[PDB]
RNA sequence: UCGAAAGCUAUUUAGGUAGCGCCUCAUGUAUCACUCUGGGGGGUAGAGCACUGUUUCGGCUAGGGGGUCACUUACCAAACCGAUGCAAACUCCGAAUACCCAGAAGUGCCGAGCAUGGGAGACACACGGCGGGUGCUAACGUCCGUCGUGAAAAGGGAAACAACCCAGACCGCCAGCUAAGGUCCCAAAGUUGUGGUUAAGUGGUAAACGAUGUGGGAAGGCUUAGACAGCUAGGAGGUUGGCUUAGAAGCAGCCACCCUUUAAAGAAAGCGUAAUAGCUCACUAGUCGAGUCGGCCUGCGCGGAAGAUGUAACG
RNA sequence: CUAAAGAGUAACGGAGGAGUACGAAGGUGCGCUCAGACCGGUCGGAAAUCGGUCGCAGAGUAUAAAGGCAAAAGCGCGCU
RNA sequence: AACGGAUAAAAGGUACUCCGGGGAUAACAGGCUGAUACCGCCCAAGAGUUCAUAUCGACGGCGGUGUUUGGCACCUCGAUGUCGGCUCAUCACAUCCUGGGGCUGAAGCCGGUCCCAAGGGUAUGGCUGUUCGCCAUUUAAAGUGGUACGCGAGCUGGGU
RNA sequence: UGCUUGACGAUCAUAGAGCGUUGGAACCACCUGAUCCCUUCCCGAACUCAGAAGUGAAACGACGCAUCGCCGAUGGUAGUGUGGGGUCUCCCCAUGUGAGAGUAGGUCAUCGUCAAGCUC
């Protein structure tokens, strides 16, 4: 479903990169990681955008197309114009199926409307953290994590060891010792 | 209560940048404290002048365990 | 109102506003949010009327967030005094707007409903505003 | 022939003067500038939070405050952890430039450099750009830095218009080429060519905000299993929902707003009764036969838009 | 600080200090390393002295700030 | 210590004043600006028995005018006469009356608010130098401003 | 021939910290004692002296490991010299330059002189 394409890039520095944004739509990015060295890429915006409405855009590998020269990667950073909120430039991580990556999975609050807090006790979800950041090996990426609450009440607080692992990710915050916060129910705002 | 009170500028900073031909005697840093320190061939003054004890051309470097800048007069 | 409460100096430099706003555009907390998409000052009782507005409409139940703090100084001299014999003492405080810079942000509510909380809270503002939904990256 | 200054320092000084700076002349003497290459230091723009201050959330937890009066926490909160912002008198960082030094080519109008001496003038500056303080990031305001012009600079353009743009007038010519700016008439030169936009005389003064003005672009929803609009017809019970109420009975006031009936009718929007109410929004059936709906990015327009002698905001 | 990363740079601009002190608080040789926290300990308690671990300059430097400070420029002692 | 320190030794008044100067520098008027002032609009919590927008409208926001109090010090110090009154005006429209309308919490009579409209009209006295204001009594109404706060080579001289 | 130990340097974290394993033939350290030299504002703790009964426990050295720390691109972004432009509190274009943060990643150093022991 994640399929991009991109053109060699050679005209680099801060004029080039101008008028590729004002003359023909275009966006900078780069491709590095894995085996090899970088490669200065282009893309088209509205493409690219296209492809970011999708919420699995960021946990899932993409298929870059260099020129006839098909490459799996994972988006690993943007940068958005502040303002406008476009994509000013994007950052592609080569995905090598030995070596682990790290990405930001996006989380699934689930069971948020049959909550003991919610009903029960009348409380709000308050989602505090998403966006977990796991290191897995490439096939091991999940598109999403579920936070399946259900068993909260108007005190708990949902942290990082109260989530679960799908298959072999690590959690790395978890790793270091921070137990995140991700959601907490609390009494409703009055 | 209120402001209006300054001191005098004191000139103070590098005189003789690196690579400068420099006779003995030369004053080569003027500084508070010692943002510069004397290397070889280079005395340090009561108000911590950095000055030429030898003949040469000037020599920045940044050096040893503490990360002092060092002045030195090299051939 | 917001203020520092204390500070190390009491007047400070007129200064510009000359960013873009690179930090502080991002909307973290909440998954809606009001970003400027102008530049200006937001003084404390703008802020703050903003904060009311935008309250009012989410009654019971929401978490709402100030991204905004008021910090600068801003001095005036009083009516019929001339130029000089000194600054002139502090009136008010500011907060510098760059665009992109997420002023306020809203969550445990709709996005419809969002929409609806961040036009009144707009409309007290000097500023030109978007409303932007919580991205990943 | 050359050609300033309106600065610094001191001054019972501030519109005076003096030394230095800047001008000129003479003598002497060998440096200087531009650029390239190389060697330097820096703490500014930007950035950042490592310090000092200042922010906002969340987690965990002292300690404070409640119930005991020995146990547990209604309620605030140190620290720490994570996320998140700010700073002229914050900095773990950190340019471009600028400045200092060395070597090197060419060019200097024949010299730039320096020294000594003769003669000064000047020490009220102004505007424009850029960086700032101050003021209201008001003033043709005020105070610095820096560059340009005026001063002390005519010519051309900006209608007129020191300080803006082009350009620096030795003299003469009824020769030619250009600069800025222009080429329908006033008034020299295209009523030139090609492709679009505007309908507002916008052009030829202004904001928040408002609007089926109009051009372009990328998407989305419904749609010849009938989309949108129009027209016709239907739009039910327990039940007058527990309760409250002079009377709430579908809508005034708290809460509920579930269930069946059916192609569908939520315990009913607004005009609104003393309650039933009259009309009627969601919904459906038929008719209709091709597009339709409202969001985004964007070009050019519209409203917002009132002043005094006369059109009078294209000369 | 303004002050625009060499120097310098104004305002009835924004903030603070000085008009001293010390024959030792100078010289030198020798030796040492603070603040704070926690734990244990008679009065003793948040905090006195003692021991241990952490701490690594968050202390100190006669005095305002800034820049410095391990060869400590901080602290003690002998001789001067 | 007024810290480059005039002497060893030094305060004031002048509306009784005088000279040399300055628009280098104030008061008036003009100018620039628009903080303030006045006028308008945006959002709409709320008031209005219900009902935001009949009439209002908090917290905030955006403008316009030049119009008050101001800021500045550009013109004038080899002189640009001041407040008020009188006489005579001229213009604007943000309209007080009269004229035409929309909405109304408009039954009628009378009103409220807004749009259009500048043709004409738009008090007399008591007090006060007053402009103003308060009061009395009228009027269809007794408008708001600009004009060197219009007008002293036209008058006045109460104020200053 | 190389290794080990010690002393002194170069360099000053890619070199450090933390954790773990290991070394006593020699070296070093802990160690024994204090009359002698010398020392404690008390104390052989440290300093000092005479030693070799004991031990590698502490420390030190070596080895391993990315937990922390430190290092860190490419690309982009910000800023910026010069020339020009706009809607001019702020930006844009041409050209030159170009961060900081962050990301991929990297790191459990490298070298020299001398002395002793051993190895070959
Ligand atoms: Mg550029
Ligand atoms: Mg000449
Ligand atoms: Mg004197
Ligand atoms: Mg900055
Ligand atoms: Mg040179
Ligand atoms: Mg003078
Ligand atoms: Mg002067
Ligand atoms: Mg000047
Ligand atoms: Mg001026
Ligand atoms: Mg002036
Ligand atoms: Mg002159
Ligand atoms: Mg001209
Ligand atoms: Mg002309
Ligand atoms: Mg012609
Ligand atoms: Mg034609
Ligand atoms: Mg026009
Ligand atoms: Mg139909
Ligand atoms: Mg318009
Ligand atoms: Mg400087
Ligand atoms: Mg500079
Ligand atoms: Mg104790
Ligand atoms: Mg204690
Ligand atoms: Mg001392
Ligand atoms: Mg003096
Ligand atoms: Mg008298
Ligand atoms: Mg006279
Ligand atoms: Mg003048
Ligand atoms: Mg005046
Ligand atoms: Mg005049
Ligand atoms: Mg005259
Ligand atoms: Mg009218
Ligand atoms: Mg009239
Ligand atoms: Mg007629
Ligand atoms: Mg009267
Ligand atoms: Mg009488
Ligand atoms: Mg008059
Ligand atoms: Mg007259
Ligand atoms: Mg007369
Ligand atoms: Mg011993
Ligand atoms: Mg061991
Ligand atoms: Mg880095
Ligand atoms: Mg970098």
């Amino acid at each position: 479903d994640f399929i991009l394409n991109a053109q060699v890039r050679s005209d680099l520095g801060k004029g080039a990169s101008r008028r590729l944004r004002r003359n023909a739509g275009l966006v900078p990015a780069v491709v590095y990681g894995g085996d090899k060295e970088p490669q200065s890429v282009t893309l088209e915006l509205r493409e690219i955008a296209k492809l970011l409405e999708n919420e699995a855009a960021f946990s899932h590998v993409i298929a870059l197309n260099v020129g006839g020269a098909k490459e799996t990667v994972l988006i690993k950073a943007l940068q958005r114009h502040p303002a406008k909120g476009f994509v000013m430039h994007a950052d592609f991580l080569r995905v090598v199926a030995d070596h682990k990556l790290t990405a930001h999975v996006p989380l699934h609050f689930i069971n948020e409307e049959v909550a003991v807090g919610v009903k029960q006790a009348g409380g709000e979800i308050s989602h505090t953290i998403s966006e977990v950041e796991v290191s897995c090996l490439p096939k091991d990426l999940p598109e999403f994590i579920e936070v399946d609450m259900a068993k909260v009440e108007l005190g708990q607080i949902v942290h990082l060891s109260d989530l679960k692992a799908p298959k072999g990710v690590e959690l790395v915050q978890l790793a270091h010792g921070n137990d995140l916060a991700v959601a907490n129910i609390h009494a409703s705002r009055v | 209560t209120r402001n209006g009170r300054d001191s005098e500028s004191k000139r103070l900073g590098v005189k003789l940048f690196g690579g400068q031909a420099v006779k003995a005697g030369n004053i080569l840093v003027r500084q508070r404290g010692t943002k510069f320190h004397a290397g070889y061939g280079v005395g340090l003054g009561k108000d911590h002048t950095l000055f030429a004890k030898v003949d040469g051309v000037v020599k920045f470097e940044t050096k040893g365990a503490f990360g002092r800048k060092y002045v030195s007069i090299v051939a | 109102m917001l203020q520092p409460k204390r500070t190390k100096f009491r007047k400070q430099m007129t200064g510009h506003n000359r960013g873009l706003a690179h930090r502080g555009s991002k909307v973290s907390f909440g998954e809606y949010a009001l970003k400027a998409t102008s530049r200006g000052r937001l003084t404390a009782r703008q802020i703050e009327s903003a904060r009311r507005a935008l309250t009012r409409h989410v009654k019971r139940g929401g978490k709402i967030w100030i991204r905004v703090f008021p910090d600068k100084p801003v001095t005036k001299k009083p009516l019929e005094v001339r130029m000089g014999k000194g600054k002139g003492g502090v009136e008010y405080w500011v907060a510098q707007i760059q665009p992109g810079k997420v002023l306020y942000e809203i969550e445990g509510v709709s996005e419809e409903l969002a929409r609806e909380a961040f036009a009144l809270a707009a409309a007290k503002l000097p500023l030109a505003t978007s409303f932007v939904k919580r991205t990943v990256m």
